[PDB]
This record gives C-alpha cells, structure tokens and sequence, in this order.
RNA sequence: CGCAAGGUUAAAACUCAAAUGAAUUGACGGGGGCCCGCACAAGCGGUGGAGCAUGUGGUUUAAUUCGAAGCAACGCGAAGAACCUUACCUGGCCUUGACAUGCUGAGAACUUUCCAGAGAUGGAUUGGUGCCUUCGGGAACUCAGACACAGGUGCUGCAUGGCUGUCGUCAGCUCGUGUCGUGAGAUGUUGGGUUAAGUCCCGUAACGAGCGCAACCCUUGUCCUUAGUUACCAGCACCUCGGGUGGGCACUCUAAGGAGACUGCCGGUGACAAACCGGAGGAAGGUGGGGAUGACGUCAAGUCAUCAUGGCCCUUACGGCCAGGGCUACACACGUGCUACAAUGGUCGGUACAAAGGGUUGCCAAGCCGCGAGGUGGAGCUAAUCCCAUAAAACCGAUCGUAGUCCGGAUCGCAGUCUGCAACUCGACUGCGUGAAGUCGGAAUCGCUAGUAAUCGUGAAUCAGAAUGUCACGGUGAAUACGUU
RNA sequence: GCGGGGUGGAGCAGCCUGGUAGCUCGUCGGGCUCAUAACCCGAAGGUCGUCGGUUCAAAUCCGGCCCCCGCAACCA
RNA sequence: AAAAUG
C-alpha cells in the first residue's frame, strides 16, 4: 500500500474517466452488425491508438483509507480490517452483529 | 452415553399393511433418504413372494426372520494380555435389528437382475434356512459353544 | 482469550450509532468516507479541546454535527469567531451544508475517552503509571461510577520487555447486555514506543 | 589381627561453592477414588486405491515475489495473478522525484486530432489569455531551478500498540476483613447430597465481595391486537374463465406490540431440605431447538505485509516509470476436495411441490435468427409490482440386461460463442469425433446422536471474465446408544 | 580322487514325485509418535550357471563344461 | 499386556 502505488492507481482512475466516450462509441460501432468492414477496421485502429491505461479492467479498486488490494466490500468503501474497526465504534449506520 | 437421558423416538407409518416390523425393514432398506424407491422395491419383492408363496407374505416374512435371529452373540473382551471372546445372550430388542440388517446385507450380495427378486430369494430361503444369512447366523451361534468356557 | 468490543455488542440494545441517516447504493460509500474524514480531521484539530462524541445527522441534502466536549469555552470564543471557520471548512469537505451545535458535558471524569486521553498524555510526560491509574480510579469513584477498570500495556517505564497492568474497582460486568459499559482506547507515544490504554466504566442497569 | 576373603586404627595433595534436613505451592506417576465430553462401545457414511481441482514440501529456472509450520500451517493472508493486481526477473527510462510544506521565474487549466519510440518520453499543434479587482494587485492551476526533504511491501512480532488462534464455552480464578502457622502459606473455595454449572440446600473460624455460570439480546415453534398494496381470495356478481374484473377485510401472508413454559398442579421418593422419577393439561416440560456471548492466564503462539510505532539501514537507489516473462514450471511426497467404478442405475416423453437473495455505470423480458454456447431487439422495473428464473432428487410409462457396457468421463484432434487493447505462455463455456484409469480400495485414519447423518438442487460476496473453494437457503430423509473396564 | 552344491543385492525354500518360484535381511515409499529408535504395510528387484540331450513341456530328469564348497590334500 | 531416549 505504498503511496506511490495509490497515486498511480488514482491517476489510472482519472485516465479511465477522462475519455469515457470514445470507448463507448468505437465499441458500439464495432458491435453494430451493419457498419461495413471499413468501419470495423478503422475502429480497431482507433481503439489501438489510445493508451492501454484507459480501460476499466486495468482499474483495481482499493480501500479509501489504506488501499489494501485484497479484502474489499464495495457496498462500503473500506477494507476488511477497517470496516470492522469502524463498525464496532458505531460509525457505520444500521450495522450490528447478526445471529438469526 | 454416560448421562443416559437419551430417549427413543417411535416410528409407525405403515402405508397399507398396518404392521410394525415392515416399517423398520423399510428404514433398513432405505438408502440416502430414498423412501419411495424402498417402497416400490420391497413391494415388488413382496408381490413376487406372494405369487410364489401360497400363503400371505407377512407370516412368511416373520418366519424368515425367526430363522435368522441369533439367540446368542459373541463379543471380544481383552483380559489384559490376551484377546478373548465372550458369549452373551442377545438383547430381545437387538434380535430384530440383527435379523433385519443381516437379511438386507445378504440380499444385497446375490448378483441377479435386481434386489427386489434378491430380497424375495433370501426371504424364501430364510423361510426355512437354506440361504447364506442363515449360514452366518448358525456360524455366529456355534462360535458361542466354541467359546462356552468363559461365559460366566 | 479475546473479548468482543463492548460497545459493538450493545449496539441497538443500549448504545446508539454515531451517524444516523439513510443512503442508497450510490451515495452510501461517499457518505461513509465523508463521515470518517470529518471525524478524524475534527479529532486531530480539536485535540487541545476535550472532544469525545461527534454525532452526525443527515437530513435531506444537509448535515448536522454535534460535539460533546468538557471545555466549550475554547470552541465558543468571544461570541463566535471559531465555530464559523469550522463550518466553512466542513462545507469545503462535505459537499452539503453543515450545522454545528457544541454540547457541553458535565462530569468529564465519568467519560471513558477523556480518562483514557488524560492517562495517555500523562504517560507521555514520563509519569509513573500506577499513580495515574490510582488517581483516575479515585476521581471516577468519588461520584457515581458503580465500577471502573483501567488497563495499560506496553514497555512501562523504560524496560525492554512489555507487560500489561490493570486496576479495577467496583463491579464491571461485561457479560450483561443491560449494562451500559462505556469503553475507550487510546495510544500514548513515548521515546520507547507505544503504550496502550483501555478504560471500562459501568454506569448502571437499564430496566424496562 | 586373619589361612584366605579381609577386618581395625587412619591421612594428605587436589577440587567445588555448595552438599544437606523438614515443610509449602504446583506439576507429574506404567498410584488411588468420583464425574464429564462422538472419547470409547453400539451404528451410518467416508479418507487412504483411480482420474481431475486446489494448497504445501522438494527439484529446476531469469524469476518461480513474500508470509503461515504438531494438535493451534497445508481450498491458509488471497471475498477472484492474461495486462493491472505485483511486492520477483530481463531490458529500456528518471534524480528534491509519482506525493506534502517552505523560496524564485514563466505563464491557465483546457482543447491542440501529427511524427519517432515495445513505452515511459521527446519534438509540431488552430484556438483562450483568464476569476475577483485596493485596478496597484491577488488566489487557483501547469512547467523550470535550489535546499531543508520526500520515499522503502528494507531488517528486528525476542523492543511494541492494536487485532487473532489455542487450552475451552471447560468451570473455574481471585480479593477485603477475621482466624491458624516462626515462615513459605492455609481457611474461606473442605464435607453429605444435587445440578449442564464454585447451581442449589444443609452443615461448618469463617463472615462478605468481584470476574466467570445463569438471566437481559437474535431467531424458530402456538395464539391475540393493529395493519390490507404491489400481498390474500371465504362469500357476491361479471368473466374472454387469467383474483382476470368489480369487491371484501374471511383467511394465508407480511411486521410491530403483547400473552404463554415458571417444576406451575397431582403421586411417590428424598435428611419431612435442594432435587429426582412419573401423571394431567398444554403447540411447546423440565436451561423447548439453534445462535451471539470466550473469566484469571498459558504457548517470548501469529502478524513490522492492512494499519501505527522505538530503533537500525539505502538516498544516481533497497527510491520511482514503462514493455515483455513468472507466481498456473515438474523425475516425486503429503493435506483438503469433486467425479466415478453402476440395475435403490444410465437414457427417452410429458409431468408436481421449495426457501433465500440480487438488480438504474443495473437486471435485461416478448419476438426473430442459430442443434448448440449465443446474436438483434427493446419491454417492465429504484422493485412483495418487472427481470435473474424452467429447481432437483422424487412419480408414471418405454428401453438397456450386468458387459470395462446404452457405466465412467480423463486425455486428445477439428470447428465455434463470449468479456477483455490483447485468450501462445495463461480464461470460461459450445458442436462433432476419440475415448483412458476405475470391478468399492493395505497398514492406518475421519465425521456424525434428529430435520442429525446421507443425498438433491438454488443464491450471494470478490468480480469485465474466471469456483469442484467460502458463506448462505430449502427438498427427501434414516440406523444406533446394554454400558464406563 | 570322495561327499555336497549353483536362483533377486546377501542368505534359505520350490527338485524329490514334471506344468505353481515363496521366505528372511537389505533398498525405496508410506504408516505410528510431539519427535527419534523399535514396530506395521506396500513396491521394485530371480526366466532358475552354462551347452546339449531326455521329456508334450523342465529351476525339476541325464550328461559335457564352468564355478562354488566340505575336502582330504596343497601350504613361500 | 506393550512403552528405550530427548
Ligand atoms: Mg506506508
Ligand atoms: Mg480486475
Ligand atoms: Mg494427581
Ligand atoms: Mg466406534
Ligand atoms: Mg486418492
Ligand atoms: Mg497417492
Ligand atoms: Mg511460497
Ligand atoms: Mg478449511
Ligand atoms: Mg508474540
Ligand atoms: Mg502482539
Ligand atoms: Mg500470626
Ligand atoms: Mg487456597
Ligand atoms: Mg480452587
Ligand atoms: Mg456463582
Ligand atoms: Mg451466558
Ligand atoms: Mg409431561
Ligand atoms: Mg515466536
Ligand atoms: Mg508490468
Ligand atoms: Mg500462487
Ligand atoms: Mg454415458
Ligand atoms: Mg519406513
Ligand atoms: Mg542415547
């Protein structure tokens, strides 16, 4: 959880979000059955133009306080070993211990 | 259990015959909770018994269990240096359990088309005693006289 | 063995959550992040003031913060030139507008967080820990406090081996859910490492 | 002295800082006595044999990145390694730096649609000179320089905090005052019963108290009150025969508040006590079933790699950026699993009944085109309202006839679908064809006492994709317990 | 020249009386144990000295040869 | 009935 590594994933977040439209248009044109092989191929070229650091697959979500790559809960934003610490203090609304 | 507070549940759900031993035999032949499979298999076996056997099949069944139940059972006890065996009279409730278990486990080992006619075959064999279950019963019985020395 | 957090096990039963609002699949994570950031920032900034409970409420697109402190004079100085800067800063952090209400708490020696902080800052000043434990326990027991336990762990003094000490007085039943056991932990940073302080305070039974 | 064995009298050098007696607390015993626990015993089903998944040890490699090591490591951190993750290797590329503050100068961010480069990067690139103005100026943002710095998943868990396992959910562990002993200490807390319990009763130099046990919390099983849409349909009517429609507050159901179970009543035993064994009633009877809850402490137990922190260490590098590769390697060994070795079965046809949950950077219906995984399509839904979504084992009829087979599916060849910049290393499924080991498994070893075992299916987390793993929910549904050596 | 023999890496059964090679110690792997030793269970490893003949067929029956012995004997 | 050692 080195801060350089957090910085380089946050910058990945900006790089992914800052296009947000050329990916959609190009992939929609590619997946459109009636667009001709020319618009297939130019769209492939266009997709290969932009940096690889733009896709959502490259984006590994992390804890917002520690950045632990493992043990994530996307309903919250915290990691495995901070969600419990915050919950025992009652900070998380409507969270208790369950028996049933 | 050391406490001896564990009571027993009573099961009696004979569908049509309204008997008692039949249901316990059902449970013995039931495997992995396949109760209806046991229903149809045992009832086909009993139908074959009824068509082969002139009389009703339930008294033939109880007579067959009468010839498989062991009167005495041998049980190993170690004297502290030697491996002995001791013959003891079987608990009256335990006789039916041994009878059912032996009959089922011996009907399982025939090797013919299905175990319905296997169960019929050993039900008729045990009706007088030319089967293999009666063979094991008499072997276990004769082990008692073979070890009558200790008894006490 | 280990013991469950006494505040968490009593959540809903006798204790109350420190952040009461409602959110949905989108804004829930953002609201939790804002709450955690605001709480740590407020604690760090008003460390000098004796702040214990930061209660957060969220009405429609708004936010209300109430502060439980033993010293309200520092925050409320010469008719409001302090809380307003805080309001503006919190609105810089919290997108929604904020609202502040400074709540003063009597009997600070009956609040676990304050006792823990005082003991920790005493140990930071190279004071013997047994004297601090005795003084805190006696101060707590002069008024109310049907029971109190204080535990301190670490390299007490300057020894190069860690150990744990604790002193109790009265009754502190942790296995009874009716009892509202106030509980707190804190860390004291010394030249030889970290010292952990835990405080349990028993107020009374809740009946009916 | 004695026949001999040997007896009697009896030193020193040297060497050590102890040797020793009695009693106390604990631990232990192939010492004793009571009691408990799937601990045995009585049963059911497995592992160890075969194929495959997954982790570990060892070997090789450029790396196979770290950590976890009897029970208490080995489907463990990891609730998801194609790139990223990533901490390792090869090569390329930076030096106050990807990031914080402090000084100086130039200026907007933005949008610039191009070239070289595996890429970091370097060089053109129309456009705007900004906001507010003490109109002087100023805040923010980008770049250049300079130091104080920044940085480290680098070592020490035997310097620490926090968190966790374990004995063990076993019934114990202590204190004040008093008393006994020269003291370490002891009584309380021993004893007769009884209980799941240091639970309770009676006695009693002890009298009282605290942390444990029990109770308060959640859920499940009965009933009552309120509630009736999107949930329900007993009655009435219409109906195109779909609670479909009008309609109702009957019912189920959903969710809030209450009643009820307390050895309460009767019989016997019992020191006429605690309690035990029966009976009635009751949906439930003896803490009704399950959960959460883990005392004083032990193992210098685990973690410095989630985090924080005392020290020590590098600063052109042990700090950063980018391409590929490895963590999925392979003469072997071990743990945990899935599938089988078949007839209580494998195929074919139509057929009936669940619970739980997830969905507006989402579910994705109808229709149409494909044997097929899928594709176009766009409906409904912020959801008891629409979608995921057809449960399966079970039952009836037909066939196979016990044969390594109408079993079993590994392996392999060819051709495909889908997400992803990209499926060689190294993804999941689909179609045709090929078709293995396996005939129920040695020494040894494991889990389980009633909705239990066994067996059948469904859902969620992580997640673009990837589950035989984890967590969770229902269907069918047993056998056995005389007893404590 | 008398008598006896030859088979897993070492040592014994199987011959006789024809068709079937097992056992012990070793090596390897795995069990038991907190761990080691002891102990238990698997696996590999022998076409039987060789040649010829008998014999339907041979580790087995007969001989040639070779080797081993107990050998008397030999013993610089 | 077996059980040597650290
Ligand atoms: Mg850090
Ligand atoms: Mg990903
Ligand atoms: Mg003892
Ligand atoms: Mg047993
Ligand atoms: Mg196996
Ligand atoms: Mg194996
Ligand atoms: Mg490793
Ligand atoms: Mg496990
Ligand atoms: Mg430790
Ligand atoms: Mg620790
Ligand atoms: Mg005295
Ligand atoms: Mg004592
Ligand atoms: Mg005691
Ligand atoms: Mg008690
Ligand atoms: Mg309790
Ligand atoms: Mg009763
Ligand atoms: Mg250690
Ligand atoms: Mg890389
Ligand atoms: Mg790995
Ligand atoms: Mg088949
Ligand atoms: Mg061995
Ligand atoms: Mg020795």
């Amino acid at each position: 959880a080195k801060e350089s590594m957090k910085n380089r994933e946050l910058k990945r977040q900006l790089t992914v979000a800052k296009y947000a439209k050329k990916r959609a248009e190009l992939k929609a044109i590619i997946a459109n059955p009636n667009s001709s092989a020319e618009e297939r191929w130019n769209a492939q070229v266009a997709l290969q133009k932009q940096p690889r650091d733009a896709s959502a697959s490259r984006l590994r979500n992390r804890c917002r306080l520690t950045g632990r790559p493992h043990g994530f809960y996307r309903k919250f934003g915290l990691s495995r070993n901070k969600l419990r610490e915050a919950a025992m203090r009652g900070d998380v609304p409507g969270l208790v211990k369950a028996s049933w | 259990p050391r406490r001896r507070v564990a009571a027993k549940r009573e099961v009696l759900a004979d569908p049509k015959y309204g008997s008692q031993i039949l249901a316990k035999f059902m449970n013995h032949v039931m495997e992995s909770g396949k109760k209806a499979v046991a229903e149809r298999i045992v009832y086909g076996a009993l139908d074959k018994v009824k068509e082969r056997g002139k009389a009703d099949p339930l008294e033939t069944f109880e007579k067959a269990l009468d010839a498989i139940a062991p009167l005495v059972e041998v049980k190993s006890r170690r004297v502290g240096g030697a491996t002995y065996q001791v013959p003891v009279e079987v608990r009256p409730s335990r006789r039916n359990a041994l009878a059912m278990r032996w009959l089922v486990d011996f009907a399982r080992k025939r090797g013919e088309k299905s175990m319905a006619l296997r169960l019929a075959g050993e039900l008729l064999d045990a009706a007088e005693g030319k089967g293999a279950a009666v063979k094991k019963r008499e072997d276990v019985h004769r082990m008692a006289e073979a070890n009558k020395a200790f008894s006490h | 063995g280990q013991k469950v957090h006494p505040n968490g096990i009593r959540l809903g039963i006798v204790k109350e959550h420190t952040s009461v609002w409602y959110a949905d699949r989108k804004n829930y994570a953002d609201y939790l992040f804002a709450d955690l950031k605001v709480r740590e920032y407020l604690q760090d900034k008003l460390k000098s003031a004796s702040v214990s409970r930061i209660d957060i409420h969220r009405p429609a697109q708004t936010a209300r913060i109430t502060i439980h402190t033993a010293r309200p004079g520092i925050v409320i100085g010469k008719k409001g030139e302090d809380v307003e800067k805080l309001r503006q800063d919190l609105t810089k952090q919290m997108g929604v507008p904020v609202h502040i209400n400074i709540e003063e708490i009597r009997k600070p020696e009956l609040d676990a967080m304050l006792v823990a902080q005082s003991v920790a800052q005493q140990l930071e000043r190279r004071v013997m820990f047994r004297r601090a434990m005795k003084r805190a326990v006696q101060n707590a027991m002069r008024i109310g406090a049907k029971g109190i336990k204080i535990q301190v762990s670490g390299r007490l003094g300057g020894a190069e081996i860690a150990r744990t000490e604790w002193y109790r007085e009265g009754r502190v039943p942790l296995h009874t859910l009716r009892a509202d056991i106030d509980y707190a932990t804190y860390e004291a940073h010394t030249t030889y490492g970290v010292i952990g302080v835990k405080v349990w305070i028993f107020k009374g039974e809740v009946i009916g």
